[PDB]
């Protein structure tokens, strides 16, 4: 029937990564979540007039299982590479995540977006200009999101679906 | 219905209202409440809820400090007795002994059940959540003092018991009784640890000893390492050391498998290595060691190994099917894994990763409090959801494996260190470059390589033997 | 998987907790720590079907005797335990049987009569006497040892079968 997109969220642990998919799949009209139930990671959306089904894999919490990253990544056709704007190390990790995705998919041109996530009111340490420059150097979109207000969340996922469609 | 103490002398007698407690839509399920109401229901006079006690004791630190919890349950314990009634008064005025019916009923049906349930909270706290006391010696002093000065013969048996339990805990054996199977040996013989390796140990015994190891690591993880998502935070090495030890074992074994494969440059020998690993996978499946299963599957889906077309071409069809069935467990967000875990007969070793993700998402995806009628109520349904997960974890931690430890094989796998002194990226790149060396990208031609193993490559198989 | 609510009842010290912990953890508890109320879960395959057992371990001390209605209401099946070296605990059995019938308002409640501590030589309750009682109740009688595991699975899983056929 409708196209299904297998999206994979990757990035450093401990810095609010999981809020991105939770805020998407939720409804932000009720602050609530049971990750245990199937349809907590599947969502039907309309993007540029075309209805599709989003299947999101976010293994947040399993970061220490580093030898499973290939296996998880292998399942995806598009990737959101997430860092926290108040954590420079998570930003510096992005390069290796991108390299790992390229290797797993055996391609130099994998649909992906860079996402800068604001996870609290701690001071920002990665300026948006830095992140824009990095994204430009990779030839990919950059989206900033709030872990609290749902701002930028739909944009992050929809932009990635557009990268897939235009691949 | 029994009359209660005045809410002015005893805070736990406030009437229920939506300003202090909200129930879920044969005992009520609490969605939200003030701490006072939570503690009232934790120790309710009408019924016990031992599962509520576990849930509360596992999760309360997110809304109440240990010192404050102890103050509140001591407060709960100290219940005022009612004054004599008019009938009692009249009896006394006539020099007779009052019937004291209301007093006796209140003692029997309110005070004694509430006090016993407070003691049950103390007992569970000490027996199953003793880390509060390990980390705060003054807290323990307060508990010993409270318990040690409870008077009255109705509580005496449990007071004396709890005093002993605490003392035991401060200074702190399996029956089957069917015997475990005989330890199996292949090329490496007992005591010859220097020869131990993937192909020289018996594949049955590799899977058994890794399962004992992985079961022990799984069983050692406490809920304290999980609640508050502390294994993801800056102090994770302090707060979650058993969980991290478990995960690092799993990571090391997966990397060891990949290393064994790509460092075996001869195609024929490499095929023997992969076949042996899939045989170990098969025994993991038979043992319900799902951690072990995914350790192997993760290695086969890794970048260095996955691309080895020539190796895959020569794996027997029956082993391809075994590998495929194992992989399918993880498909569709572990749908078949979850179904299988819930159907097998324990002992088993669950894959912990799913629990971690579900605990983390439950915590980040639900609010700490609910705002109702101008009040902030503790969102207890969020905590119940976390405790359901820790409860499932604990349920699979009870059943021991009926397998004999082989101390040398155990040590061999405990000391496995495939990365050596290399950092992760360095090692990871090394493995992928080995992969490229042994099976170059098309259209580069496939080279040949000398054999490295001097012993027979033929597997002894994974069906156990039994001499008399 | 079906979930089953089992309740273990009987006089203080007969080995209700030891029996339950032997089932759950394959471990024998030597200490006598009087229970107030404990809860355990066990996934187990019985007659080829995966079951989730919820096991309520209750208080035998008389000081807790006013608090039984609440757990009797929730239980689907009851293990009625006495110790075969304690005649009084055997005499206490009938009180539990009658209260359970009362609370659940039924003559047809799944139950198993358990004579525990059968590892001990100094028996004072004869098998025949207990068996006669069980027959009068329409229920099986199983002798057990929490210490050796003798009969422990048989007692609990027989109770599951009674609930299943109820
Ligand atoms: N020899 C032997 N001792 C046993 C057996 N079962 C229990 N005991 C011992 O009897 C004592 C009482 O055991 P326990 O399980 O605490 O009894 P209980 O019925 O739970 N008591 P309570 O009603 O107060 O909770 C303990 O010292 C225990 O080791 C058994 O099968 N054999
Ligand atoms: C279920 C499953 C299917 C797989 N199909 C393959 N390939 C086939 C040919 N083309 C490359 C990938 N791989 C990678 C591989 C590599 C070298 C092996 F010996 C083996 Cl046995 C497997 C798979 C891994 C799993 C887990
Ligand atoms: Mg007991």
């Amino acid at each position: 029937g409708m196209t299904e997109y297998k999206l994979v969220v990757v990035g450093a642990g401990g810095v609010g990564k999981s809020a991105l998919t939770i805020q998407l799949i939720q409804n932000h009209f009720v602050d609530e979540y049971d990750p245990t139930i199937e349809d907590s990671y599947r969502k039907q959306v309309v993007i540029d007039g075309e209805t599709c089904l989003l299947d999101i894999l976010d293994t947040a919490g399993q970061e220490e299982y580093s030898a499973m990253r290939d296996q998880y990544m292998r399942t995806g056709e598009g990737f959101l590479c997430v860092f926290a704007i108040n954590n420079t190390k998570s930003f510096e990790d992005i390069h290796q995540y991108r390299e790992q995705i390229k290797r797993v998919k055996d391609s130099d041109d994998v649909p992906m977006v860079l996402v800068g996530n604001k996870c609290d009111l701690a001071a920002r340490t990665v300026e948006s200009r830095q992140a824009q420059d990095l994204a430009r150097s990779y030839g990919i979109p950059y989206i900033e999101t709030s872990a609290k207000t749902r701002q930028g969340v739909e944009d992050a996922f929809y932009t990635l679906v557009r990268e897939i469609r235009q691949h | 219905q029994m009359r209660l103490p005045s809410a002015d002398v005893y805070r736990f007698a406030e009437p229920d209202s939506e300003e202090n407690i909200i129930f879920e839509e044969g005992i009520p399920i609490i969605k939200a409440g003030t701490v006072i109401k939570l503690i009232e229901r934790l120790t309710y006079h009408m019924y016990a809820d031992p599962n509520f006690v576990r849930t509360f004791l596992t999760t309360y630190r997110s809304f109440c400090k240990p010192q404050e919890l102890l103050s509140l349950i001591i407060e709960r314990f100290e219940i005022p007795e009612p004054e004599p009634t008019e009938a009692d008064r009249i009896a006394i005025e006539n020099g007779d002994q009052p019937l004291s019916a209301e007093l006796k009923r209140f003692r029997k049906e309110y005070i004694q059940p509430v006090q016993l349930r407070v003691l049950n909270v103390c007992r569970h706290w000490v027996e199953h959540h003793f880390y509060d006391f390990e980390r705060d010696a003054y807290l323990l002093q307060r508990m010993e003092e409270f318990i040690g000065t409870v008077r009255g013969k109705a509580m005496k048996k449990w007071v004396e018991s709890i005093t002993k339990i605490i003392q035991r805990k401060k200074i702190a054996n399996i029956t089957f009784q069917s015997s475990p199977p005989t330890v199996e040996w292949h090329i490496s013989r007992p005591g010859h640890i220097e020869t131990f390796d993937l192909l020289t140990l018996h594949p049955i015994e590799i899977a058994r000893q890794l399962t004992l190891l992985e079961s022990d690591l799984y069983r050692a993880v406490q809920p304290s390492e999980l609640v508050g998502s502390v294994w993801t935070k800056e102090d994770k090495e302090i707060n979650s050391p058993n969980l991290l030890k478990m995960i690092r074992h799993t990571t090391n074994l997966t990397l060891w498998f990949e290393k064994c494969i790509v460092e075996t440059e001869n195609l024929e020998e490499r095929v023997a290595v992969v076949s042996r690993i899939i045989e170990i996978l098969q025994v993991f499946q038979e043992l319900n060691n799902f951690n072990g299963v995914l350790e192997v599957v993760s290695a086969m889906n890794s970048s260095p190994v996955y691309r080895l077309d020539h190796t895959f071409e020569q794996i027997p069809s029956r082993q391809k099917k075994i590998l495929e069935e194992a992989h399918e467990l993880s498909e569709d967000h572990y749908k078949k894994y979850l179904a299988k875990l819930r159907s097998i007969n324990p002992p088993c070793v669950p894959f912990f990763g799913i629990y971690l993700t579900n605990i983390l998402k439950t915590e980040e995806g639900n609010p700490e409090v609910l705002k109702r009628h101008g009040k902030e109520l503790i969102n207890f349904s969020k905590r119940r959801k976390v405790a359901e997960i820790t409860g499932e974890i604990q349920q699979y931690q009870n059943q021991p494996y009926c397998l004999r430890v082989e101390s040398d094989i155990k040590r061999f796998f405990e000391n496995l260190n495939p990365m050596g002194n290399s950092m992760e990226k360095e090692f990871t790149d090394y493995l992928f470059n080995k992969s490229l060396e042994i099976e170059p990208r098309n259209p580069k031609p496939l080279p040949r390589f000398p054999k490295k193993y001097s012993y027979p490559l033929k597997s002894p198989g994974v069906r156990p033997s039994n001499p008399r």
